[PDB]
């Protein structure tokens, strides 16, 4: 959205939504103890 | 010149004609308005476009003493019902040589309300009827 119009035409204020969406980084690429119970 | 003649506020002449309302004692809010349109140009900072539109009339407030010839007013506004009729008025304001200083004439009226004496045992005064009346323009 623009807004606050300066003289000769150029664009003073401006709010600019963005929508962003996450990008998965996949591909990184058993002993057990034992106890009395 | 003849030292001018000054407007005063006291001195008028209330009338409404038609039906028998008779002779009214106070005005007020007699008044035009037109209704602007503010455009704001988005290129140049600096002020808000002024464009006229239309022309509005408001409503007026007549009050006088609560006299026996309340019933026709009573007898009007209840003739909705039937039919009504709009009788032409008159707003004119004059100095105390009784000439004309500026006369108004409303084109149509309508009533709108109507509020009634308020009784109270203890404040000295007279009861004042008031009778709001609705408008259509003025006339020449």
């Amino acid at each position: 959205q623009y807004t606050l119009f300066g003289t000769a035409g150029v664009p003073i204020r401006a709010t600019c939504q963005m929508g962003l969406v996450e990008i998965p980084g996949p591909t990184p690429n058993r002993v057990h103890r034992v106890v009395a119970g | 010149m003849t030292r001018k003649d000054p407007g005063s506020s006291i001195w008028f002449s209330l009338a409404i004609d038609g039906e028998s309302l008779g002779y009214f004692n106070g005005c007020e809010g007699l008044s035009t308005q037109v209704e602007v349109e503010q455009r704001q140009e988005g290129g140049n900072n600096g002020f808000v476009w002024q464009l006229p539109t239309r022309v509005t009339y408001s409503n007026i407030r007549l009050t006088r003493p609560l006299t026996p010839d309340t019933a026709k007013v009573a007898k009007w506004i209840s003739s909705v019902q039937t039919g009504i009729q709009r009788p032409t008025a008159q707003i004119s304001a004059l100095r105390a040589d009784g000439s004309l200083v500026a006369r108004w004439g409303l084109i149509d009226v309508l009533p709108v309300s109507w509020q009634g004496p308020s009784l109270d045992p203890g404040s000295a005064s007279v009861a004042n009827e008031v009778l709001e009346i609705a408008h259509h323009g003025f006339t020449d």
